RNA sequence: AGCGCCGGCCAACUCCGUGCCAGCAGCCGCGGUAAUACGGAGGGCGCGAGCGUUACCCGGAUUCACUGGGCGUAAAGGGCGUGUAGGCGGCCUGGGGCGUCCCAUGUGAAAGACCACGGCUCAACCGUGGGGGAGCGUGGGAUACGCUCAGGCUAGACGG
RNA sequence: CUGGUCCACCCGUGACGCUGAGGCGCGAAAGCGUGGGGAGCAAACCGGAUUAGAUACCCGGGUAGUCCACGCCCUAAACGAUGCGCGCUAGGUCUCUGGGUCUCCUGGGGGCCGAAGCUAACGCGUUAAGCGCGCCGCCUGGGGAGUACGGCCGCAAGGC
């Protein structure tokens, strides 16, 4: 279900603001900038969907995890299509060290949704309107994902693992398998199924993350692709 | 010499019964019966969290009281014992049993080791046919520990034989009754004597 | 340079402290034989004579535990602890009697004898001692 | 189930205007004498929430000790901070001969037969932690092989 | 049957008397009118023909650190060179065998210590038997390491 | 007139090396001796203020000295409060100075941030306070005290 068109795609980049931990999954460097070794890529992606197969034919999920603006609606769409938790906005720390708490925010959001049925004494002082729909779209801006998860994901997935350094820090303190795309300035040992290549384009991000579901929606049954890419 | 007070307010002391006046041991009148608290004014006061040197100094306290016999001797006891190659816990224990004084009670010569003194240091008792009047005596296997035929006929040896007539003593023993006369079969184990006693506290009091 | 057997040890010991595959220590005949007993002993995947610009070297090829899980992934280390015991500003020997046991069993102690390098069980196996060179865990 | 043991349990202060406010901490050690243990150190306004707290981290940090016959496979020192323990196995009626702190570990771990030695800062808190992370390294033929 | 002790370390708590006094104290500290810390008492703890105190030795003191410590700010880098003695010293080969290692052998008195048995009713005490050690003398052996002597090398160092 | 040091070539010598108790030399300022010099500054000193007072801080004066030669003195927060040499253990960035094939790379310096590791922490981190070897110096509770006595040095002050 793989591919080689990761080449016309990204190959990486980001100079020398690198971490030499990401060294042995180089080629050269070009034009001043880091090149990644795409057949490493190639290895590792087998080897990193090998597991996520195994983890999709089993019922477990897998919280996404992408805030950079680049990769924060190509993670909405693609997390979406499998129908597994996501996290575009702001991360919040204790999302898995402290999950019973974070997860009585969503009960507040449940809640909040099942008050908006009206009337349920929606009769109200108006202030008092305006003031829980505003902490609705609040709670909806950051849980709009984490509600699907109701306990303690199997795996994450990390676009720039440097970016989210603490969800990596949460993930690996509950023994929680990171899988990950990351380049230079990454450092590759903090994940434990690497994807090793560009994370600043949405040409890179798209393309992995919609192959990463390809596998998920394929080994829960029904292989259907043709998915959202903005050009 | 020994200790020669009141011996309830031991048992109170310990929490724990040490059965140390014979037959009155196992009345209704026992003191542990009824008050099992410590002696004196703040007996019934609620305790305070002992310290593990209080927890280990009851342990050693209990042992010894137990045999009535001076922490002199109580702790050359242990002091051969802890040379001795092998496990300390054992050996000391079984050195402690295989006083003479302590045998005589184990043979039901006697209600308590107290009254066992008072018979060996009178010569009421022998071992091997040599009359011995010393409690201390280390009593070795093969041995024979028969009541001085010279005072076989005495009112307090007799009803107390009467008493262990088909009674078993321990393993490590046999008792001739009828004969008055009984055998050191093999220094004993902590498994032949549940004392009411962790022993291995004894060891860690004394390496303080 | 004054000990070029501790500053081997002291090679290997920061390689492996940072998972390096290999390092290179200037080549001699005495340090061949004590990486020939980290070899067979399993402390090392082995070593070959190779040659840095012109120059006879040993290239050491170290071995560690399986990645671990949780926060700290480093592996565990094969040689956990190795250090000169003979130094040139003191030297070290004992006779057979006296030889030790490193770890209670799980250590090596190399020594040289005169029937060379051996292990402490190798020279308490042939009744010799000799120079305590080093301990390996 | 699991025992317990407080191993120590302190007051500590904080100054401001008014005066003094209190604090308490709790080392607890929980462990079944039979090679798990786990070291928690619980603080919390009151000793009793402190303490069971303790408890929690307690079990949320457990360690395998290699027993073998109630001592420990190898001798093992480590130092913890400023602070130094020291284990070496014993024979059978040895005992466990160690100040209460590494005490109240090895036993509740299940070690019947021990030598020990507590060097540089005496610290409660340091010994114990250096304790476990030397329990924590004890290793057995089986690991020394499977390793080489 | 006596002696010490009962604030914490450290095992054992109450009443009175005193009121920064009289006094206690190994250290930290107690005592200024409700003192488990002074004095007595009752009670308790610990030992027992002993119990305490004083002095001194080793231990706790890895606090002179060989085992087994340190020196940016805690006590601790010489104000800086230069260099004498000394300590230490790279790669390969061979000779010697000084250190070093092994084997044999002599010495290592008796008592004591240690394991066993035995004798004084036990023990203390004492008797009998057993096991060695280092260290040094001698003989034989080994040669990796250090040493020494000889030869070679260029990675250190030094010159062009 | 003269020292140290770096680079490139890889040409010469063949371990000729490291450290270094003593010794020897150097050693800011102030101070000393003989003799010069003396504008500015400025201990001591005189005066004005300030102030409760003001043997100070501020102001107006002012002699040593500050400067030169020669000879002494030998101290210091003489500091990176960090002895010297060597080997080893991620990088990022700024800069001085060489050599390149001049982007860049590679030597030698000077900084900053940081890998692993270290540290009581602060912090250190290829310019180590990391990991090792060699050698030197030094510490061992505060005060008494860098004092006293002895010795050695100095013209003295005073130094070791
Ligand atoms: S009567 Fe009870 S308390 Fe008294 S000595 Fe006998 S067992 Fe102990
Ligand atoms: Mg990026
Ligand atoms: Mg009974
Ligand atoms: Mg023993
Ligand atoms: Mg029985
Ligand atoms: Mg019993
Ligand atoms: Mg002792
Ligand atoms: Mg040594
Ligand atoms: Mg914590
Ligand atoms: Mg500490
Ligand atoms: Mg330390
Ligand atoms: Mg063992
Ligand atoms: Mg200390
Ligand atoms: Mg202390
Ligand atoms: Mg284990
Ligand atoms: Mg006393
Ligand atoms: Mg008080
Ligand atoms: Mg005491
Ligand atoms: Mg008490
Ligand atoms: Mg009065
Ligand atoms: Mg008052
Ligand atoms: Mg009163
Ligand atoms: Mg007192
Ligand atoms: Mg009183
Ligand atoms: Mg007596
Ligand atoms: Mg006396
Ligand atoms: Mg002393
Ligand atoms: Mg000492
Ligand atoms: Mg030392
Ligand atoms: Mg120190
Ligand atoms: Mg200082
Ligand atoms: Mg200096
Ligand atoms: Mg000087
Ligand atoms: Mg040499
Ligand atoms: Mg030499
Ligand atoms: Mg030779
Ligand atoms: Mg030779
Ligand atoms: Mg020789
Ligand atoms: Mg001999
Ligand atoms: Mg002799
Ligand atoms: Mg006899
Ligand atoms: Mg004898
Ligand atoms: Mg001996
Ligand atoms: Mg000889
Ligand atoms: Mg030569
Ligand atoms: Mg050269
Ligand atoms: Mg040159
Ligand atoms: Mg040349
Ligand atoms: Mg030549
Ligand atoms: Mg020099
Ligand atoms: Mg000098
Ligand atoms: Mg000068
Ligand atoms: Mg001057
Ligand atoms: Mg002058
Ligand atoms: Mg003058
Ligand atoms: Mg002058
Ligand atoms: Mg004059
Ligand atoms: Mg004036
Ligand atoms: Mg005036
Ligand atoms: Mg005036
Ligand atoms: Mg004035
Ligand atoms: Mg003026
Ligand atoms: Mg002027
Ligand atoms: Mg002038
Ligand atoms: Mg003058
Ligand atoms: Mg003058
Ligand atoms: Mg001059
Ligand atoms: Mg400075
Ligand atoms: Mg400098
Ligand atoms: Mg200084
Ligand atoms: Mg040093
Ligand atoms: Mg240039
Ligand atoms: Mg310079
Ligand atoms: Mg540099
Ligand atoms: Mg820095
Ligand atoms: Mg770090
Ligand atoms: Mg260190
Ligand atoms: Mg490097
Ligand atoms: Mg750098
Ligand atoms: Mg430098
Ligand atoms: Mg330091
Ligand atoms: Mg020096
Ligand atoms: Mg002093
Ligand atoms: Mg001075
Ligand atoms: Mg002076
Ligand atoms: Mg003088
Ligand atoms: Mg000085």
């Amino acid at each position: 279900v793989k591919e080689l068109l990761e080449a016309g795609v990204h190959f990486g980049h980001e100079r020398k603001r690198w971490n030499p931990k990401f060294a042995r999954y180089i080629y050269a460097e070009r034009n001043g900038i880091h090149i990644i070794d795409l057949q490493k890529t190639m290895e590792e992606l087998e080897r990193t969907f090998r597991f996520i197969e195994d983890l999709a034919m089993r019922g477990g999920t897998i919280l996404f995890v992408g805030t950079k603006k680049q990769a924060q609606d190509i993670v909405r769409m693609e997390a979406e299509r499998a129908g597994m938790p996501y996290v575009n906005q702001r991360w919040l720390g204790g999302m898995l060290t402290n999950f019973k708490t974070i997860s009585q925010r969503v009960h507040r959001l449940e809640e909040l949704e099942a008050l908006f049925a009206s009337p349920e004494i929606e009769e109200r002082p108006k202030k008092e309107q305006v003031r829980l729909k505003h902490e609705l779209e609040r709670l909806q801006k950051y849980l709009s994902g984490f509600r699907l998860l109701k306990r303690l994901p199997d795996a994450i997935f990390v676009v720039d693992p440097t970016k989210e350094a603490i969800a990596v820090r949460e993930a690996r303190k509950l023994f929680i398998p990171v899988i990950a795309l990351a380049d230079t300035d990454s450092d590759p040992d903090l994940v434990d199924y690497i994807i090793p290549g560009n994370d600043d384009a949405i040409r890179s991000i798209q393309l992995i993350l919609s192959r990463a579901v390809d596998l998920i929606i394929q080994a829960r049954g029904g292989v259907v692709e043709p998915s959202p890419s903005y050009a | 010499g020994r200790y020669i007070g009141p011996v309830c307010r031991l048992c109170r002391r310990e929490g724990v019964k040490l059965y140390l006046k014979g037959e009155r041991c196992y009345s209704p009148k026992c003191a542990m019966e009824r008050r099992p608290y410590p002696p004196g004014q703040h007996g019934q006061k609620r305790a305070r969290r002992p310290s593990d040197y209080a927890v280990r100094l009851r342990e050693k306290q209990k042992l010894r009281r137990i045999y009535g016999i001076s922490e002199r001797q109580f702790r050359n006891l242990f002091e051969e014992a802890s040379k001795k190659k092998g496990v300390t816990g054992s050996v000391f224990l079984g050195l402690l049993e295989s006083r003479l004084d302590n045998v005589v009670y184990r043979l039901g010569f006697a209600v308590s080791r107290r009254q066992a003194r008072q018979l060996v240091r009178h010569g009421h008792i022998t071992v091997n046919g040599r009359r011995v009047d010393l409690p201390s005596y280390r009593v070795r296997p093969g041995d024979e520990i028969a009541v001085a035929e010279k005072s076989r006929n005495l009112e307090l040896i007799r009803q107390n034989l009467e008493a262990m007539k088909g009674r078993k003593v321990g393993p490590w023993l046999s008792l001739d009754v009828e004969g008055m006369k009984g055998k050191f079969l093999r220094l004993p184990d902590r498994e032949d004597l549940a004392l009411p006693v962790n022993e291995q506290l004894v060891i860690e009091f004394y390496s303080r | 340079l004054t000990d070029p057997i501790a500053d081997m040890l002291t090679r290997i010991r920061n390689a492996t402290r940072v998972y390096k595959e290999s390092t290179d220590v200037p080549a001699s005949r005495f340090k061949e034989e004590i990486l020939r007993i980290l070899a067979r002993e399993g402390f090392i995947k082995g070593y070959e004579r190779v040659d840095v610009d012109g120059k006879p070297y040993l290239r050491v090829y170290l071995k560690y535990g399986p990645r671990r899980q949780g926060p700290d992934p480093r592996p565990e280390q094969v040689i956990h602890h190795i250090r000169r015991i003979s130094k040139p500003g003191r030297r070290v020997y004992v006779g057979v009697k006296e030889i030790p046991r490193v770890r209670r069993g799980l250590g090596i102690a190399i020594l040289s004898t005169s029937k060379g390098v051996l292990t402490d069980r190798e020279a308490r196996k042939l009744g010799v001692g000799g120079e305590l060179i080093c301990e390996v865990w | 189930d699991f025992e317990e043991k407080m191993i120590l349990i302190r007051r500590t202060a904080r100054m401001q205007a008014g005066g003094r406010r209190f604090r308490f901490g709790a080392l607890v050690v929980v462990g079944d004498r039979q090679g798990r243990v786990g070291l928690g150190f619980g603080k919390a306004p009151e000793v009793p929430l402190a303490v069971q707290k303790a408890g929690y981290y307690a079990r949320r940090n457990m360690v395998e000790v290699p027993l073998q016959n109630g001592t420990i496979p190898h001798e093992i020192e480590v130092e913890f901070g400023a602070s130094k323990i020291v284990l070496k196995p014993a024979a059978p009626g040895t005992g466990v001969i160690a100040g209460a702190v590494p005490r109240a570990i090895l036993e509740l771990a299940g070690v019947t037969d021990i030598l020990t030695k507590e060097l540089g800062s005496r610290n409660p808190i340091n010994i114990a932690y250096a304790t476990m992370e030397a329990l924590r390294q004890l290793r057995t033929k089986a690991d020394v092989e499977r390793l080489r």
